[PDB]
């Protein structure tokens, strides 16, 4: 999240026109979707954490 | 308010809330709290979205 | 008259429901009486509004985006396909597409949910 | 059409399932016959979740007579 999130920025800051900010911040997004298990590829990724985050809430409680 | 975060300039920390996801019997707080990122006229060419719901998913995961 | 009949339906219906939801297999246990008294009161006399349906289909699309944000991409997908499925889908009584019965099925399963987001 | 509602039956399991709501096949298609008729949703919820509340109390009760 923070690496994709400060790539967006210096991407927009950097960015020559309206289509390249908008490209390079979808392409920020989306690798933070797919770093943090949250794009469409990483569903199976995301699947095992969520289940790992449930036994650590189950073993928690 | 408690934390770093009563810090944040008040353009930030009014884009920064609490989101609650439709609220189901059983279902913990850690599966329907997310943070949200309001994006609107030209920046939500750049945050679109797909982007602000990958922001969001991460977010809560 | 058919008032009757439609009343004698409802009450098996909701019989049914009593007998598969609360187990109760005999109809002369006191429980399954009291359940079906119960829910054929609550058939007559609700002060419900009716379904609507775009507080379903809002609903199932909190549902979605609670996945989504729970990054389960795939659970999400798989309740917006279904609900949109449904409200789409004839009901075995009633051959009309988005009828309320679609969307009072689309509300008892929003109800129903149990945490969606962490659901597989 | 029999195969629509089959499909509708399979849509509404599929929308348990996502949604654990724990419903049968059977008990969604008898929820949807009755809404179909007229019952109002929220009161088939309400008497499903009294009648699900009702077996969750006397299983509560037979595991502590057990």
């Amino acid at each position: 999240l923070e690496c994709s999130w400060d790539e967006l920025w210096n991407k927009v800051q950097q960015a020559q026109d309206l289509d390249h900010i908008i490209a390079a911040h979808e392409v920020f997004l989306d690798t933070i979707i797919s770093r943090c298990l949250l794009d469409s590829d990483s569903r199976a990724l995301l699947n095992q954490l969520r289940a790992v985050f449930d036994q650590i809430i189950e073993l928690q409680n | 308010r408690a934390t770093n975060a009563q810090f944040d300039s008040p353009e930030i920390l009014r884009r920064l809330d609490v989101r609650l996801l439709e609220v189901s019997p059983g279902d913990t707080g850690w599966d329907v709290f997310s943070l949200d990122y309001h994006v609107d006229g030209p920046i939500a060419t750049v945050f679109t979205r797909e982007c602000m719901s990958h922001y969001l998913r991460v977010f809560n995961f | 008259p058919p008032w009757s009949r439609l009343d004698a339906q409802q009450e098996r219906d909701v019989r049914e429901l009593v007998r598969g939801v609360a187990g109760l297999q005999d109809e002369a246990d006191p429980n399954f009486q009291l359940a079906l008294n119960f829910a054929w009161s609550n058939f007559r006399f609700h002060r419900f509004l009716d379904v609507n349906s775009h507080k379903i289909e809002k609903t199932i699309e909190g549902i979605y985006e609670k996945f989504v944000i729970h990054s389960d991409l795939s659970k999400a997908a798989s309740w917006k396909r279904l609900t949109e499925e449904f409200l789409n889908a004839p009901l075995p009584s009633i051959k009309e597409i988005k009828t309320d019965a679609h969307y009072s099925i689309l509300s008892l399963l929003l109800c129903l949910s149990d945490s969606p987001s962490n659901s597989s | 059409n029999l195969n629509a509602v089959r499909e509708t039956m399979d849509v509404l399991l599929e929308i348990s399932r996502i949604l654990n709501t724990g419903l049968d096949m059977e008990t969604l298609s008898i929820c949807v016959r009755l809404c179909e008729q007229g019952i109002n949703p929220e009161a088939l919820s309400s008497v499903i979740k009294e009648l699900r509340k009702a077996t969750e109390a006397l299983k509560a009760a037979e595991n502590m007579t057990s």
